[PDB]
């Protein structure tokens, strides 16, 4: 998803003036549509974010005993210990990235956007929700199979799970078995390594960063073209309607209409063009989900680089990551 | 007697299951089902 | 195909009184509807001048003061277009895309048996038909649905002769008394003959192996064999 | 991948001219906004590549 | 059991020589010396 924004647009171009609303008028509907497709972008990040998640109809528990052949999930199970009942890997990717605000109840970029009618709203399911959903998702997977995809869930041992796993890519059964502790061992060591990059470095989360970034930016330029002229007297509306009359008032107002509501349309024909982007993404990423999480997948490097054995979701700010597990 | 009510939304079905280290569900029977899909053009 | 008859049935009683179902071609409709009567209703408003009319502004006005007045209606209406115009390419995209997926599904799921999961609807994929819509394609998706589950213990692998045993296809389960190899979407039990299951190594290496005894169906041809042949032997012995 | 594409905003509009390059400022940051367009654009072509 | 067969030796473009085995040879192989020492031993009486 993105951050779901609103926009009082009439509050942005003419913040408490019964004047300015009375001229921004004369445009007719302009700030409805704005509205309605504000609005059309605020619904699909729900959408977006239901189809990568909600990719199940009930909410698998893993059984207490962690008799798994070796594997070790707790490091992507979750962690009872936490209020936020997610894994030791999401809780990393939650330090990573740096929201700037979610719309956590307001009783700074954030306060200027308050006061000019830009709202960052709630998203419809909760960071909790979402990693309740990627819980289940994984706990079907490490006792279930893709079965818990196909059906009602069936229960199967996790190391004959794997060995049909290494039948799908073309490695026959007993290669498993006679290396059964080894295989346990690598995705054991290579989740640590996951662990140990995610916590070192800097650099890894900018796709995700990146969309936040903008998102920030974008709401900063428009309250900042707030600041301009436009060829009128003042970027202050009361310092025009404190200084002129009625009639002195309108042109320099006219003018304020003319580049605050191009400003405005700027920014949602961005959002929109971005929302094209995200929706893409969304729409891959329940792909994902429903071909390497819920299933086992032959198409070549789709599941990550390798063939590829399973993979596990986790969630992430504005996104989620998948650790891909492969044989090389 | 109607009226709106409101509440934390559940997700689904709550679930545990009846995994064991040499447990199996093997399917003795199954449904044919036809699923719509609507897209646009 | 009394269940695939049946679930045509429910897909007909599903679309025959809810009128919910079709809301994404409905949402296409009442978009492109939407837009070009928001569209319309900017010819009503004023950009300043002194009426929504352009040939209002020309009943009353001459070329020195209508000039004024016009440029305000045509760089309001040419904006309402250029909105409507960057709305309508957006727009357009969103069908693209649905366009492409709508081939693509074509293409995997009514011309072929698609492999992925969840794409051509929920189960097994076994066939898709398409039919027509109003700027759209319904895909009646067919899918094998997996119903009654039964507990089984289950092994990895058979010991029988301090070689270990696997299933070239299928799983092992037992009853709960016996030991039985099938396939792992369907329960139909088989003996575990040496056509059922193939070796590797000795049982020394799999965890969670067990011991169960593996039938050679060569054995007791060469056996009744031997019966035939001790006989034909004894009868020897007489002259 | 397309051809990138950056622009001089202050060269198109008002080319060889503080007079018209003042009345610009006016509008403030809309330049910059164009840029950053344009540089998200040429970016994504070596990407996409 | 590992093999299947199609044409005779000439139209695979690089084919080789290596001994096939058939597991039901030696099987019907030991039967013959069993049975052989059975015919043996119907001789002395
Ligand atoms: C586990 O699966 C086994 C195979 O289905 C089953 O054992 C089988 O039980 C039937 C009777 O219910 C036997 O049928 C034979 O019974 C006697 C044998 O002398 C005859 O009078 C009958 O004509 C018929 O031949 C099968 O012989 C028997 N098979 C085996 C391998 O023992 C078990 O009962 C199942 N276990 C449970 C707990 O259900
Ligand atoms: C599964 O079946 C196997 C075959 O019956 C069985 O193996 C046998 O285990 C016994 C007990 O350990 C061995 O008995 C000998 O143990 C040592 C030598 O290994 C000697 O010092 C003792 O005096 C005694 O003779 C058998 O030799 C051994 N044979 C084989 C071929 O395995 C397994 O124990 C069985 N396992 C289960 C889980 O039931
Ligand atoms: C692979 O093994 C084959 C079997 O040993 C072998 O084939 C044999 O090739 C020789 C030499 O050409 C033949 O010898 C006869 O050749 C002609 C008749 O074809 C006669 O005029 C000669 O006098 C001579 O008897 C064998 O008859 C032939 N037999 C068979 C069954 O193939 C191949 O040559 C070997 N190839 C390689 C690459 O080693
Ligand atoms: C498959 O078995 C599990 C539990 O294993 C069995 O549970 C005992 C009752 C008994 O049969 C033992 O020999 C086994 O160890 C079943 O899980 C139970 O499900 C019911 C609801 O249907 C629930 O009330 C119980 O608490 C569950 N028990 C446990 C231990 O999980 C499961 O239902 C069985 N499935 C089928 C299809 O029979
Ligand atoms: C799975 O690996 C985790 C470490 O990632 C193990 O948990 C650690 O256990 C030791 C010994 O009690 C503690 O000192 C650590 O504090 C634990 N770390 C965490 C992050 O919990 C866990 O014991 C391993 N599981 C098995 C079955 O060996
Ligand atoms: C598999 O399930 C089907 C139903 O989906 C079973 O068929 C029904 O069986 C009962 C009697 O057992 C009849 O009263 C119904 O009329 C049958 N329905 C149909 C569609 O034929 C079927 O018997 C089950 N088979 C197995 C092997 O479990
Ligand atoms: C399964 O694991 C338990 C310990 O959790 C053990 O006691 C039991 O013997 C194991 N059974 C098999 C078939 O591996
Ligand atoms: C035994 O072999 C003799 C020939 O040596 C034959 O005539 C007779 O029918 C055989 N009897 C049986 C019971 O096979
Ligand atoms: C393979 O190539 C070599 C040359 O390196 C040639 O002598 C030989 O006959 C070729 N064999 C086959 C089966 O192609
Ligand atoms: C022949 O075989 C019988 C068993 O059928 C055996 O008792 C006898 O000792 C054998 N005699 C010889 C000479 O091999």
């Amino acid at each position: 998803s993105m951050t779901k924004t609103s926009v009082d647009c009439t509050m942005y171009i003419c913040g408490d003036s019964t004047e300015c609303s009375n001229l921004l008028l004369q445009y007719g509907s302009f700030c409805t549509q704005l509205n309605r497709a504000l609005t059309g972008i605020a619904v699909e990040q729900d959408k977006n974010t239901q189809e990568v998640f909600a990719q199940v109809k009930q909410i698998y528990k893993t059984p207490p005993i962690k008799d798994f052949g070796g594997f070790n999930f707790s490091q992507i199970l979750p962690d009872p210990s936490k209020p936020s009942k997610r894994s030791f890997i999401e809780d990393l990717l939650f330090n990573k990235v740096t929201l700037a605000d979610a719309g956590f109840i307001k009783q700074d970029l954030i306060c200027a956007q308050k006061f000019n009618g830009l709202t960052v709203l709630p998203p419809l399911l909760t960071d909790e929700m979402i990693a309740q959903y990627t819980s289940a998702l994984l706990a079907g997977t490490i006792t279930s199979g893709w079965t818990f995809g196909a059906g009602a869930a069936l229960q199967i041992p996790f190391a004959m799970q794997m060995a049909y796993r290494f039948n799908g890519i073309g490695v026959t059964q007993n290669v498993l078995y006679e290396n059964q502790k080894l295989i346990a061992n690598q995705f054991n060591s290579a989740i640590g390594k996951i662990q140990d990059s995610l916590s070192s470095t800097a650099s890894a989360l900018g796709k995700l960063q990146n969309v936040v970034n903008q998102n920030a930016q974008a709401l900063n330029t428009l309250v900042k073209q707030l600041s301009s002229n436009f060829g009128a007297i003042s970027s202050v509306l009361n310092d025009i309607l404190s200084r002129l009359d009625k009639v002195e008032a309108e042109v320099q107002i006219d003018r304020l209409i003319t580049g605050r509501l191009q400003s405005l349309q700027t920014y949602v024909t961005q959002q929109l063009i971005r929302a094209a982007e995200i929706r893409a993404s969304a729409n891959l990423a329940a792909t994902k989900m429903s071909e390497c999480v819920l299933g086992q997948s032959k198409r070549v490097d789709f599941c990550g680089k390798g063939y590829h054995l399973m993979s596990f979701p986790q969630s992430a700010p504005h996104g989620v990551v998948f650790l891909h597990v492969t044989y090389v | 007697s109607q009226s709106i009510i409101a509440y934390t939304m559940s997700l689904g079905a709550e679930n545990s299951v009846a995994y064991s280290n040499n447990s199996i569900a093997i399917p003795t029977n199954f449904t044919i089902s036809v699923t719509t899909e609507i897209l646009p053009v | 195909a009394n269940q695939f008859n049946s679930a045509i049935g429910k897909i007909q009683d599903s679309l025959s009184s809810t009128a919910s179902a079709l809301g994404k071609l409905q949402n296409v409709v009442n978009q492109n509807a939407q837009a070009l009567n928001t569209l319309v209703k900017q010819l009503s408003s004023n950009f300043g001048a002194i009426s929504s009319v352009l040939n209002d502004i020309l009943s009353r006005l001459d070329k020195v003061e209508a000039e004024v007045q016009i440029d305000r209606l045509i760089t309001g209406r040419l904006q309402s277009l250029q909105t409507y115009v960057t709305q309508q390419l957006i727009r357009a995209a969103e069908i693209r895309a649905s366009a492409n997926l709508a081939a693509t599904k074509m293409s995997e799921c009514v011309l072929g048996q698609s492999k992925r999961v969840d794409f051509c609807g929920k189960g097994y994929h076994l066939m898709s038909f398409p039919q027509s819509a109003p700027h759209g394609v319904v895909f009646l998706h067919v899918t094998y649905v997996p119903a009654q589950e039964k507990n089984f213990t289950t092994a990895p692998a058979i010991c029988h002769d301090g070689k270990a045993h696997f299933p070239r296809e299928g799983v092992f389960v037992s009853n709960g008394t016996h030991w039985f190899v099938t396939q792992r979407n369907f329960y139909e039990p088989q003996i575990i003959t040496t056509d059922n299951t193939f070796v590797s190594g000795n049982c020394d290496v799999v965890i969670g192996i067990v011991n169960n005894t593996v039938y050679d169906p060569l054995q007791p041809e060469l056996d009744s064999f031997k019966e035939e042949l001790d006989k034909y032997f004894k009868n020897h012995t007489s002259p």
